[PDB]
This record gives C-alpha cells, structure tokens and sequence, in this order.
C-alpha cells in the first residue's frame, strides 16, 4: 500500500491547503468587514 | 487587498495540482 | 487495522471542519453583501 | 477494503466540492472587494 | 452577484450530501 | 456579524488542531 500512502499523503497535504486558503480569505473578508463598517458610520 | 487576493490564488493553484494529482493516484489504487 | 482507521476518521472530520468553516463565512460574505447594497442606496 | 475504496473515492470527491466552493467565494469576495472600493470613493 | 449566491449555495448543499455520504461509509467500515 | 467573526475563530482553531493530528498519525503510519 505504498500507493495507498501516497494518496493518504496527498489528501492530507491537500487539507492543509485548503485551511490555509480558507484562513487568507478570512483575513480578507475581515477588511471588507471592517471597510462597510467604516462607510455605514459615515452615512 | 491586490497582494491577499494573490496569496489566496496561489494557494488554490496549489490545491488544484493537488486535486489532480490525488484523482489520478485513485484510479490507480 | 486501527492505524488507516482513525487517519481515515481524521480526514473526513477535518472535511466537516473545513466546510463548517467555509459555510461560516459564507454568512458573513452574504452579510457584507447586504450591507454593500444598502449603501449604494443612501 | 471495498468500503475503504468507495470511502476514500467520496473523499476525493469532498476535496473537489470543498476546492470548488473556496474558488466560487473568492470570486464572490473579489466583488464586494471593488464595491467597497466604490463606495469609498463616492463617500471619502 | 446572485449567480454566484446561486453557484456557492449549491455547492454547499453538494458538500453537505457529500460529508453525510462519506460519514456514513466511514461508520460502515468501522463496524 | 459579530456572531459568525466569532464561530469563524472557533473553526479555524479546530480544523489547525485537527490537521496537526491528521499530519502526526500520517507520519506515524
């Protein structure tokens, strides 16, 4: 099951692309958060 | 703003590789 | 076969993690939205 | 190991649903990204 | 836009049959 | 909205901490 492995080994490193891809849009989606928040306390 | 929308893309390249990579390995299994 | 057994558990719970995670910010994506849309009109 | 095999395909699958999900709200988040920036213009 | 309000929503959904299908097999093999 | 900024914290801490432990139980194997 080296082939098996090798999968497992990819899956998992793909998970770990895809927090770290959910984690930098968070960071954005916070800016945007905090962009409406600066403009609705304007109007 | 520009430079996290680049860090985020270029993660999903990476996981597109990946996903490619990972479908072929099953087929083989 | 325990070893593959709690990987294979792992995986799938870090699955449901993920997609709670992006179904999370998806509310507050479609909260930014609305509140995009309500200034446009004042 | 017949379950293992139609396990792990559903995994595979997941990836995909998850990757594709994450790519679909970028594009969504690249939007209220220039509607921010509009809005900064027309009011700052 | 609302398409891709449209686009994300369904791909949840697919997400969420997917994670109770894979769950489902993973209780299967363990028992 | 201050509701899901919180849950999104919860979320992010756990799928690190689970990863961690996928990562040691893949070496392990």
């Amino acid at each position: 099951t080296v082939q098996a492995r090798q999968l497992l080994s990819g899956i998992v490193q793909q998970q770990n692309n895809l927090l770290r891809a959910i984690e930098a849009q968070q960071h954005l989606l916070q800016l945007t958060v905090w962009g409406i928040k600066q403009l609705q306390a304007r109007i | 703003w520009q430079e996290w929308e680049q860090k985020i893309t270029a993660l999903l390249e990476q996981a597109q590789i990946q996903q490619e990579k990972n479908e072929y390995e099953l087929q083989k299994l």
